[PDB]
RNA sequence: AGCACAGUCUUAACGAUGGAUGUCUUGGUUCCUACAGCGAUGAAGGCCGCAGCAAAAUGCGAUACGCAAUGAAAAUUGCAGUGACUGAAUCAUCAGAAUGCUGAAUGUAAACUACACCAAUUCCCUGGGAAUAGUGGUACUCCUACAGAAA
RNA sequence: UUUGUUUUGUAGCAAUAGUAAUUCGUAAUUAUCCGAAGUGGUAAGGACUAUCCUUGAAAAAAGGAGGGAACGGCUUUGUGCUUUGCUACUCUUAAUACUUGUAUG
RNA sequence: UUGUGUUGAAGCGAAAUACGUGAGUUUUCGUGGAACAUCUCCCUAGUGCAGAUCUUGGUGGAAGUAGCAACUAUUCAAAUGAGAACUUUGAAGACUGAAGUGGAGAAGGGUUUCUUGUCAACUGUGAUUGAACAAGAGUUAGCCGCUCCUAAGGGAUAGCUGAAAAGUGUUUAAAGGGGUCCCCGUCUCAAAAGGGAAACAGGUUGAUAUUCCUGUGCCAAUAGUAUUAUGAGUUAGAUGGUAACAUAUAUAUAAAUGAACUCCUUUACAUAGGCUUUACACUCGGGGUGCGUUUUCUUUGCACUUUACCU
RNA sequence: UAAAGCUAAAUAUAUGUAGGAGACCGAUAGCAAACAAGUACCGUGAGGGAAAGAUGAAAUAGUACUCAGGAAUGAGCAAU
RNA sequence: GAUGUUAGGAGGGCAAAUCCGCCGAAUUUAAGCAUAUAAUUAAGCGGAAGAAAAGAAAAUAACUAUGAUUCCUUUAGUAACGGCGAGUGAACAAGGACCAGCUCAAACGGUUAAUCCUUCGUUUGGUGCAAACCUUUCGACGGAAUUGUCGUU
């Protein structure tokens, strides 16, 4: 016989992932001391639509602490969070919705 | 349909495959892939199979102008000291 | 085309100019003539 | 119609300047030749040929005039060197092939191989 | 690496090789006064342009090139309102 | 000026078409003999050029169907023109000079004659005049030295 | 210095270029060039509405900003700093002319 | 071994009161114009053709036959020429017909372009024609494109595998710039329809034109000093508006400071639907400039009147 | 006397070059190629790949002249 | 170690008939075919020379013994291997061509690293018209080397 439809897909040839109009991997914030003690709150600014997924994604801005600036952070959006709401990262977060905290 | 199998196809055959090749001068240079067919010129080798020995021999050595193994033949039997001159009247 | 390479346009002068018969007084004392429509130069 | 030795040894100035305008009345000559007039055509391979030796006698007298800066001094520059083949450059020297150590050069030194004669 | 012989470099003997004397070459000059001359094929712009204030006393509006299928070079050159472009026929021919 | 029927077939003589046969052979083939590599000092190969008239092949490289030198030794010739009356016309040899763009190609590239950086470079006379948008160097790996920085 | 009423202009190029009719050595002057509108064929723009379990590129390049390192001169003291007298001043656009390669393409 | 050849060898065509039984052999005539035998005996082999849908080449009957059938369609006169249904000119009849055998178009082609000459072959009839043949000539850009950017992606670097060839491309970047130590940071290629410095009109050639010429512009670039001016702001920087808003008309409306560091915006984006504006397109009647049926009617049928880039 | 190393001769050479030969082939043969042959030409490409020698001693004897034809050509009382 | 637009150098590619490593078939034969054979071949990858490779016994022999390697004659289609089928298949001695043998690894210089290389200068004389080349040696400088070069076998 010849291979099969499925044995052909992981080569990649035309199987690989549509992704020309993706936003951007989403991750959470990559722990640091300020999330490892305590809150750190980051602005959402916007709420994009990611083309390949369903569950839209948030862009959150961190101001970071180790140099002036602020950093920009792809999260998926938790069902109830608005542009223009702060949101909490760290061991001393409030518990609320959207906010992250340690397990 | 009407651009079928033969004719009709053949009349899409625009816009080439292959270019000059400068390393070989061959029309076999493929555009897409960026690699000569006659010689694989952007690798060093001269890409050559023992299974064509047409296609050795008709870019073998010698089946060009050999610009300077021809003037350093006929050397050997001279033996002459570079920078020497033959004497004057 | 119009638009053309530099090397593309000299090697089309190169194969023009080979296309002239053997001069006369040569001849006094040739095999490889293309015409366009019969034979493509393959460049 | 100039020849070798007339230009041999003249001065590189004059040879310069000369050589300057016969170009230029060459292409005086171009444009009759462009014109309806080709008379003249046979000197120029005369004049290209006493082009080609006054000139490999020019790039010999800049040869001279800049080698004699740079005579001997053990370092030569890429083309002065010789032009044996790479083998040859790259082969141990007779010397070096030939070099034997003191062990055996006082074996053969001191008790060499010489002829005899069987009766 | 040391050089004995001359530069190889192409001066105006070299680059400009003869004029033209074609039809075309005339009849500008006759109409409106630009004029034609030939040239090699490894000159630019300004190598040619430095041949009509190099030889000749004549302004330059611009130098125009032409890549000729024959392997050479054409090149136009213009003048000015200061210098008549007419004499430039008969003194040349 | 007169006569044959036509066609088809057969035979002979002479022709047409064709290129067999014979005879030629600056070619091939096989064997024997001898020498043997070339290349970053840029090879093989590929392009592009070079002749008064010059397409191919052959030869050559901006000195471009050939320069210099050495031996023989005076034509080149299709026309032109150039040559002594032997460094001159042509052969042969070929050591000197020169050897375009590429190509291992090696500054980055490449269906680009595109783009860099560093010495602005090179020529004239033996310190003063010019050419100029115009020369060389700069791959990767490794070896021997050297260097100033480091834990 | 404002508002209204009258005269010039095919709003400013613009007619003189282009085009056009009758004469006229074989070269010219001539005169017009006007009021307006009507259909929506094609393009583009604008403000909108709707659709998506489809949300419909990037970079070169350019701009704006927050911030406040540095901001008036001549000469004079000691060591970029206090200081003594006078205060005319500084930039933006366009260049003018000498100097580096020749300073456009 | 021993012969024939320019006083004509080999070969070839026709033949012979020739010999053999036969493969053949030997002669004659013609042609041929240079070599040829040996049967005296032997040695040797790529040594004998009617076939193999045999190989190569040449040539037949078919046969002056099939056929020269899409695209409605040609006609009269003249010129050239040896020669004209298919070359040119004039008249007519028609066609393409707004989705064109029309202008510009890319890919592909490569001189087929232009002028002159020309007809050996080709132009499946003719041919004086021609994309054929021959000799010359012709392609002009700061503004049109490439060149630059990045995309789908390609190559390579470090590594890591593999005998290598090759595979993959940060899998422990000690990897180029900024400002004045720090910050940032794989390289390179990939679009002549994506992004993008800046041009229009008129004219000109046998053949090029937003490239040449005339005029008018636009964009990018431009090293150190002494003169000028303009405008501003000043002895380190304005204006009003209850407001939105706006704010410098010198040749041009330039003239309201600014580092490191950072944050935005432009580039920069789908589809459908209608509404609206403007330019272009077309059209309408009476004004300025020409042709016509009219045995019969006519203010009669119709026809020629513009404005780029630049504010 | 292993787990280290070097070493010339006699040996082989369908390659390149240069010589010399042959009970070899004699242009459908012999190398594909006696010649402008790995050429013309075909295939996008890897590749495939021909045909084609002979006047004469001398063209430094290659057809002068005439006639008929537009010319090609033909004919001759003409010519190598 | 990192890094050098530091000084001096090497490798890359072409070419293969002979030669040296790797990798590696199948057609075929067996009248089928699977081990076997084709074949340790073809194709593929890499590396040298005028030759290469092998080569100075951890070798044969069993004799009255030979004495590096290679090649020729032979051993020999033999010993042996093998669906013991098809097929495959050496070695020793013997006769010849040729015939050269050697050095690293430990000891001692430790009353003197005694060794090696780089660079820069002088000169011992010379064949060559020349260009260049063969010889020449006082050195000095800078290193390498004691984690071991040479003297010593």
């Amino acid at each position: 016989g010849r291979v099969i439809r499925g044995q052909r897909k992981g080569r990649g040839s035309i199987f690989k992932s549509h992704n020309h109009h993706r936003k951007g991997a989403a991750k959470l914030r990559h722990l640091d001391y300020c999330e490892k003690k305590g809150y750190i709150k980051g602005l959402v600014k916007d709420i994009i639509h990611d083309p390949g997924r369903g569950a839209p994604l948030a862009k959150v801005i961190f101001k970071r602490t180790e140099k002036y600036g602020k950093k920009e952070e792809l999260i998926i959006a938790s069902e109830g969070m608005f542009t223009g709401q702060y949101i909490s990262c760290g061991t001393k977060a409030p518990l609320s919705v959207g906010n992250i905290l340690p397990i | 349909g009407k651009a079928g199998k033969g004719t009709g196809s053949f009349g899409k055959r625009n816009g080439k495959t292959h270019f000059l090749c400068l390393r070989c001068g061959k029309r076999s240079y493929h555009l897409q892939k960026k690699k000569c067919a006659s010689c694989g010129y952007p690798s060093a080798k001269k890409r050559r199979f023992n299974w064509s020995v047409k296609a050795k021999r008709r870019n073998t050595t010698g089946t060009g102008r050999c610009r300077y193994i021809k003037t350093l033949r006929r050397k050997l039997k001279n033996k002459f000291t570079e920078g020497s001159t033959p004497k004057p009247k | 085309g119009s638009i053309k390479r530099f090397r593309l346009k000299q090697r089309l002068g190169k194969c023009r100019r080979q296309n002239r018969p053997v001069p006369h007084w040569y001849r006094l004392k040739n095999t490889k003539r293309r015409h366009w429509r019969r034979t493509k130069l393959g460049l | 119609n100039v020849k070798a030795y007339e230009l041999r040894t003249l001065k590189k100035k004059e040879l310069l300047d000369k050589l300057d305008e016969l170009k230029k009345e060459l292409s005086g000559l171009r444009i009759s030749k462009a014109l309806g007039n080709s008379a003249k055509n046979s000197k120029i391979h005369g004049v290209r040929k006493n082009v080609a030796r006054v000139l490999t006698v020019y790039n010999q007298k800049r040869k001279m005039e800049l080698r004699q800066l740079y005579k001997n001094k053990k370092f030569k520059p890429y083309n002065l060197r010789k032009k044996l083949t790479k083998n040859k450059r790259l082969q141990l020297s007779p010397k070096q092939k030939a070099a034997m150590t003191l062990r055996q050069k006082k074996k053969v030194q001191n008790f060499p191989q010489r002829k005899y004669l069987v009766v | 690496i040391v050089k004995s012989c001359h530069s190889k470099t192409l001066d105006k003997y070299g680059l400009i090789k003869y004029p033209l004397t074609s039809e075309k070459a005339m009849k500008k000059i006759e109409e409106i006064n630009t004029l034609v001359f030939m040239c090699d094929k490894r000159a630019n712009k300004k190598n040619i342009k430095k041949s009509v204030k190099n030889l000749f006393g004549i302004e330059c509006d611009k130098v125009n090139v032409l890549n000729t299928l024959n392997g050479d070079k054409k090149a136009y050159v213009r003048l000015s309102g200061e210098h008549d472009a007419l004499e430039v026929a008969n003194k040349i021919g």
